[PDB]
This record gives C-alpha cells, structure tokens and sequence, in this order.
C-alpha cells in the first residue's frame, strides 16, 4: 500500500520543513492507483470559491491517503483501507487535543488558509488538507457556525436585530471534554446550508398540517395521536386553501427533497476510530471504516 | 537440538510460496505450469491429506485488544468473561484514568425498576452494596439525564478479553474488531436474557449471511426524576425496519412521557433514544443459555464487534 | 386442454396450483414445496366426492 | 331459512403407503467424481462442501 | 481462494424463446434467499413479495430487499442458472443492461430498487416451469432517492382525493418518466408516513427564529437562484413567528435539536444496499462495483 508522488522540481528550504510537520495525516486523493501528480492530492480541485456540500460529498466519493515520508525529490503515501490499522500523528491546524478511544471524523476545512492550506511554490499547486476532529467536537463546530452565518446576514441588512457582543460569546466558543475552544472567524464555506436550511425552514410549519390532516383513518397508527399535541398553535391555523393543489405538489417535492440532500451529508461516514492515543507524543493508533 | 526443534515449529507455520513461473524462457515455462497443475489437482480430490495442505491458506484479520485500567470499585471482581463494555469519558481526569461501564454496573446508574429487569436487580445489588462508589464519580447524573446527552459520552468498546483485578486498580483488556481470543479460546460475547429482546420471533423471511445486535438508550422518568433504561436487540432486518421495529416496543413509554410534557415544553426534553450497532453475530448460530451465581445469560459465538455512531430515534 | 400425453408426463413432475400444507393448525396454503409429498387427483378430473 | 342453500366444500388429507414397481433397465446412471471445496472461513470452523 | 456460487438447478428444460430472455439479462444483479450453493428457482427471484394475483407493495418489496442476500448472473444455460454473490466487501464486476437507461461513470453510487417504472418489462415468465423470476432495477442515487420522494408524495394526495402529472411523473434532468401505481397495496406506505409525521410536527415545534428571518430578507429582497418557488407573498405563518426578538443562547439549543432530528431521517429515506463503482466502460457497459450492505 504506497503511493509515489513524483515531483519534476525539487523542493525549496522552506517548502520542504513545512511538511516535515505534517508527516502523518489523512488526505484525499482522486484516483487510487500510485503514478499521480502534484495536482491530484487535495482538495485543490474543489476548494481552490469553495462550497460546503461538494466538499462533504466528495470525501465519501474519495480513496483518502497517510504521508509517511517527506523527501525532497519527491513524496510518500500509503493508501488506507476499509478497516485497516494504522498509526496517524496529530499535526492538524488549529489543534484540538483529541481523546484516546474517540470516533475521529473528516470534516471538510472551514477556517482560515494558514491552518488549512501550505502554498507551494515549486510546482505551483498549492495542497489542501481536510479538518480531521473528533465526531461530537465537529457537529458542535459546525452547529454554531451555521447560527453564526445566519447572524452575520441578519446583522448585514437589518443592523439592529442582532447585538454583537452576545452573538460573539456563545457563537466562537466551543466546549468540549472540559476545554473551552475559542475558534477564529474573520464564511463563503457554509452559504450553501445557510440557503438550504432557510428554503426548508418554511415549508415544515406548512407540511406537517397538510400530512397530519391527509393520514386521518382508523388505521392510524397511535403514537401519532400524542406527536399532534407538540406543534404549536398558530401552525394548526395555517390556511392551505391560499395555495393551488398543482402548487402544493411543488412544495413537497421540494420539500421532501431538503429533508434527504440535508439529512444524508450529516450522516456521512469517512470516520476513522482511534483506539490507543498519548497526548505528548502526538500519535494514535486507529482503523479506518468508510461509511 | 532445542533450538533445532523450533526451526521445525517456524518453518511449518509460513505461508505457502507464490508460484514463480518464468514467462522469458522456454522449457522454464513449461515446467513451472506444469507445478500449478499437479497442486491444484492434489487439492480437489477429497482425500486427507489434499484437505491437509488446503488450511494453510490463511487470510484471516486480527482483533485490536484495548487496554483499560479501571478503578476496582467501579468494576465488580465477580464479572462473566464475554460481558460487553462502554466507555464513559466525560471530562480529563487528572491521572489515566478510565471509566467502563457493563449492562449490569449501568442497571445501578440508571435505577430502571425492577419489574422491568427482575433478576438483573438481585444481582446488581448484591455486588454493589450501596451503589454510591458509581454515582459519586458522575457528579451530573440529573443534568446528562434531563437534557439527553448520556449517549453522547458513550463509546461502544466490545466483550470482555482478561480481567486482572487488584485491590484498587483493575486491568481490563476488551476486544474492538474482530473475535475476542482469551488470555487460549474465543470470547463470544454474553448478555443476559433480561436485557435482549429478540425481532426475528414471530408467528418465509430470508435467511440471510448475518444478523446484527444493536444497543438502545432510552431516556424517561421515574418516581417524578429523570432516569433511563438500556435495552439490547438482535435482527438483521436492516435499518430501516429496526428503528420503525423499536418504536412499536416503547410504545407504551412514550405515550405515558408526554402526559407531563404536555403541560409544560423545553427543548432539553424532547430527545428520548439512541440506536447503536454493536456488532454482527453469524446466521443460525444460537446462544447457549448459561447461569451464575441464578442468573440466565445468553452467550454467543463467532461474535466479531463493529463500532456505530449513536443515532437518535423518536 | 392439452393431449393427454403431456399430461401424464406433468402430472407427477409438477405440484399443482396451490394445495394445503401439511401439519399445522389452520391447513394453510404451501409454498416452496420442500418435502411436500402430495398427490391431488381432483385437481385434474374437477371432481369432489 | 333464508331464501338461499348452499353447498360446501373440504379438503382432506390421508397418510398413505405406497407401492413403487418400476421394470427392468430402464434407467441409464452416470455417477461423476466428488470433489471438495471450502466455502466459509470464520475463527472457529472451515466448512467444506463435497 | 474462497468459493462464492449459487448454481440453480432447472427442474425443467426452459424453452427457447425465454433462454432469450435469461440471456439478455446477463450480469444482472437479482435477489435471492440463503446463502448455500445449490439453490431452487423458486428462493432465486424477488417474485416471491412481488406476486401477480395480489396487489404489489413497493415499500413492502423494497424493504424485502435490503434483508436479502444480492447475488450476479453469469450464466445462462437451458438446464441451470449460474450466480456468484456478493461478499460484504469484495470488488466484482457489473453490467449495465436495465431498461429505462441511465448513464453510469466513475465514483458514483448505485441503488437497488424494485421494479418501479414497469413491472412487465421487469418480470419474465418461466411457463415451462411454473415460476416468474422479477429482477430489480439498479439506479444512482441521485435518482434512486426521487423515486421515494414521488412514491411518496403519491400516498399522501392520492389518499386525499380518493393530477396524474405532478404526482406520478418523475422529473429527472431533461427526462420525465412515469410510475406504475395503479394497482398498489399502500398499508405500508402509510406507515413510513405515518412515521414522517412525528418527526415533522418535531422539527415544525423548534424552528430557529433567525433563519424564519433570513427568508424575509431574501424571498422579496433579491434573487437566489433556487428560492424562485417562493414568489414575493410570504408565507402567512412565518410572520406570525417573526413576532418575538432574536435571542444566540436560545437559538444554540434549537440547532442542536434540530441537527439531531435530521440524523433520524436517514432512516425514513432509505435505499437499500450501495455499489461504490470504481471503474466503468461505456463501449461493453460494464462496470466493476465495491459492494457494501446497510
């Protein structure tokens, strides 16, 4: 399991220390066979404008790789399998002091390119590495920073709705195993969620009247006789009779259909369990299941 | 001559040579074919020794064995070999400490009623005498309880491998992947009766290569505070008919949940269960009832465990 | 309505359209014919005694 | 009695016992070779098959 | 290596007007019941839930098949049928022959569903020998989820009136084609509906309030390229939520309540099994997946 890297120039001084840190790490890699180039590992093909989704469900699409070795002429992989031991350093930017006996995800990158991304310039390709978290710690990241993202365009067209010294406090700080994580946020990563969230944050209020009020029989099951007594009251006054019936098959066609594409990139699995971590020596022992 | 016996005992144990047929030379070709068809043939035939040479190839997967170190108060000494494991890992303690939780030490966290779980209650009274040394080591046993974040903290590890136990610090070596080997038998994983609830009993359904044990935490109230109660199942009816298959066994919790939480609403009590994947026993392999002390517990074979991430159903 | 030598011939290859089981309670219909050793001769002439 | 008879129709079973002629050579056998090959490999058993 | 076969023993010598039938469906993939070599025709194909005589439940088949094991024909001869099977994971070849086309590439996923578009193009009659094998139909992702969204649409309006080009028809890019519901049994496709509606009056109850406000800003504001089905009237219920101020530590419970529901609906949306596809070639339409059940 080794994939050669070739490089036609060789590496600069400075270029070359960059990478010695970063000596084991999880990247992405388009194609799995070895006689690749400087423009095949990464993220370079879709984050090099970036967009969330595309990011999120190209990593299951993907055949991810562990440096092993940085040399100058060239570089060194190994390809990971479906349930494979290994042993993978923590060097990830911005660190986050992951626990032994974790569920580690893969997380597309969402903060700034100085963690994110090393700019190489002997060969021109800069390389991107993707946020490897752990799975309770990257679904908290994230479910602030797409609260964040709807603030910051509340706050940018009606400025008084939002005070900017209580959407900073619990926004960035993010607490996870006994430690506070204070992130750094300057977001045209998540502007695809916070357009997919809000087109389906109407249509809910308006669907569940018109599917609680089509499945009334004597076959109804009855655990849904208690689930009517939870929706609130101006959503039981909702008049369906303002729409057409040939447009209220468009607003569950379209609804449903952001209930699946939003549903099932959360539950996305090219997660690796670490099974044997010590917090000095940085490494980590783990297998690697895809979905 | 010692060492000579154990150049015999290396040199029978290496896997079988890949077949080295020169494809440059002539009569080198013809005669390095010829090998692969006078072995093939001596390894159909139904003879001893044809099913002799035919074991040695083996492409057989390893468990990964974790090692814990648990307090001894925490862990009973009196524990069945086979009992699955968890890992509660809520903060950073300040030594490498660990935390591991089986189905009858998380009866006493929990205090699910006994009608419920008749004989899993004797039993874990009688090897925690008061049940504090459990709960005074989780100082949030109320707030991870009301706002449903138990399973959160919830790693599923696997089935029990050695258990060196000591006056106050306990070793304990469990099994990840794989089938569990002692420490020389297999481990297969044992549970008891009181907790599985079986799916695939019923009154021509496929039998297919595998079935699966899946793990459920369930959130709810007791004596007006908030508790849980863990339940095991075991189907391989796939996902999608599991989940809507747990739903109709708590029917009956969830419609005497909401009687309160139809007075008042917060957002902390609407999450009630999680759904595990433990691990896939093999088809038609069934559990052998076994008994402690008298206490009914299913132990299983072939056992190998996976890893699922908790997803919540309502 | 085929001639009677292509009867014979599938007369005691086939099991017929749909009889009973054997040894239950409620005398259900049987599928996948596993060792299900029945002979039907009212199936063919369409008579009942 | 309402206006209308009806007639009514049973299905019953008999374990019999059977008797099989069958003549002289009228059947020719071609028995083969057995032959074994394993097809399930776990950490307790290697099943073969004949 | 290991063995991995299901010969299917004929019973009776097939004809030869349907060996031609068999045979255009080589290397197709179709369900069959255990998981021993010698098998009989009537465990080989999905027939035995899709029957003739009664009413087909595509919930029913479909939820019939993600139990099953999946098996590859190889071989068609006039006296036995020829399968290898599916290993959990083992890379094996695959062959694109169904029906309603649809172009394959590398890197995709693939879906195995029932024979939704046409039940008798799928299920090939074995008169001389008494039995119908059905095969499914194998369908990217991309579409094999939209059929389930307009099979399900289908359940909900269906039931209302008891109109057949926006609850039938399934638009995929530049094609429409339609769905064979006529005579359906919809016991069970009730009851994955009448599970939505739990979920759905719990993700109506802890909607976050800026998100309601964001639409308000942009459905009469600007132009976004897929808010187009909204026009510049709001929804009259979002406004009536709009009522109360914006609050962050109010707002970060209902996310996280909400992100925990969604998770919950891949149980509800369910394919069956996955074939990762790594390679594919047009000019033989033959692919070689990596198969992984659940």
């Amino acid at each position: 399991k080794s994939i050669v890297v070739n490089l036609t120039s060789r590496l600069f001084a400075d270029e070359l220390a960059a990478l010695q840190s970063k000596i084991g790490s999880v990247l992405p890699l388009g194609d799995c066979h070895r006689l690749q180039n400087i423009q095949a590992l990464g993220l370079g093909c879709v984050c090099s404008s970036p967009d969330y989704i595309q990011i999120m469900q190209y990593l299951s699409k993907c055949t991810l790789a562990v440096l092993e070795e940085v040399r100058p002429d060239s570089l060194r992989l190994t390809r990971m399998d479906p349930s494979d031991n290994l042993q993978i350093k923590n060097v990830y930017a911005p660190f986050f002091q992951w626990d032994s006996n974790t569920q580690l995800a893969v997380l597309p990158p969402l903060f700034s390119r100085k963690d994110s991304t090393i700019v190489l310039e002997s060969n021109g390709f800069d390389i991107v590495f993707p946020m490897v978290v752990p799975q309770q710690l990257g679904h908290a990241i994230l479910q602030q920073l797409l609260v964040y993202h709807i603030y910051s365009k509340i706050s940018a067209g009606a400025p008084g709705d939002v005070n900017m010294a209580e959407l900073d406090l619990y926004t960035t700080n993010v607490s996870f195993m006994g430690r506070t994580y204070r992130l750094d946020v300057d977001l045209r990563v998540l502007d695809d969620l916070s357009m997919y969230l809000c087109i389906l944050s109407a249509l809910v209020p308006r669907g569940c009247l018109r599917l609680l009020t089509a499945l009334v029989r004597h076959d109804r099951h009855p655990l849904t006789e208690v689930f009517e007594g939870v929706v609130p009251d101006e959503v039981t006054r909702i008049d369906l009779d303002q729409l057409s019936v040939p447009d209220d098959i468009t607003r569950m066609r379209v609804m449903f259909s952001y209930l699946q594409s939003l549903s099932s990139i959360f539950n996305l699995g090219p997660r690796l369990h670490v099974y044997a971590y010590s917090a000095e020596t940085l490494a980590a022992s783990c297998w690697y299941s895809p979905r | 001559e010692n060492a000579a016996r154990l150049g015999r005992q290396v040199l029978g144990l290496l896997p079988p040579p890949t077949h080295r047929v020169s494809l440059t030379r002539g009569p080198e070709f013809a005669r390095g074919v010829r090998d692969l068809l006078s072995k093939y043939a001596a390894s159909t035939r139904p003879t001893v020794g044809s099913l002799h040479e035919a074991l040695r190839q083996a492409p057989f997967r390893q468990p990964t064995y974790g090692d814990f170190l648990v307090y001894s108060q925490t862990f009973s000494p009196q524990e069945p070999l086979g009992t699955f494991l968890f890992s509660f890992k809520q903060e950073d303690n300040g030594s490498s400490m660990d935390m591991l939780l089986t189905p009858t030490s998380l009866f006493m966290l929990s205090g699910m009623e006994a009608a419920k779980a008749p004989q899993t209650h004797k039993v874990a009274g009688v090897w925690y005498g008061s049940g504090s040394g459990l709960a005074d080591f989780i100082p949030n046993l109320s707030e991870l309880m009301d706002t449903g974040e138990f399973h959160t903290l919830l790693t599923p590890v696997g089935p029990m491998v050695q258990s060196v136990h000591s006056t106050f610090v306990t070793k304990v070596t469990s099994a990840m992947k794989g089938v569990g080997l002692a420490r020389r038998a297999h481990v297969g994983l044992t549970l008891p009766c009181d907790m599985l609830v079986d799916l695939d009993e019923s009154c021509r359904e496929p039998a297919g290569l595998n079935v699966t044990i899946y793990a459920s935490l369930v959130y709810l109230r007791v004596n007006q505070r908030p508790s849980m109660a863990l339940t095991f199942f075991q189907s391989g009816k796939g996902f999608a008919e599991v989940v809507a298959m747990i739903k109709d066994h708590f029917t009956d919790v969830i419609r005497t949940k909401y009687i309160q939480l139809r007075h008042e609403l917060y957002i902390n009590r609407l999450v009630f269960g999680a759904v595990c994947t433990l691990g896939t026993v093999p088809f038609d392999s069934h559990p052998v009832h076994q008994s402690l002390n008298s206490l009914p517990v299913l132990v299983f074979a072939n056992f190998e465990a996976a890893c699922g991430p908790w997803t919540v159903f309502l | 309505n085929r001639g009677l030598y292509t009867l014979v011939n599938e007369y005691s290859a086939r099991l017929a359209g749909a009889p009973a089981t054997s040894t239950t309670d409620l005398q259900y219909v049987v599928v996948n014919g596993t060792d299900v050793f029945l002979d039907q001769p009212c199936h063919m002439l369409q008579e009942a005694y | 009695h309402p206006g209308f008879a009806m007639t009514v129709v049973r299905t019953d079973e008999v374990l019999a016992e059977h008797i099989l002629y069958c003549s002289r050579a009228s059947t020719s056998m071609f028995v083969g070779l057995p032959s074994v090959v394993r097809r399930e490999v776990r950490s307790d058993a290697v099943t073969f098959e004949i």
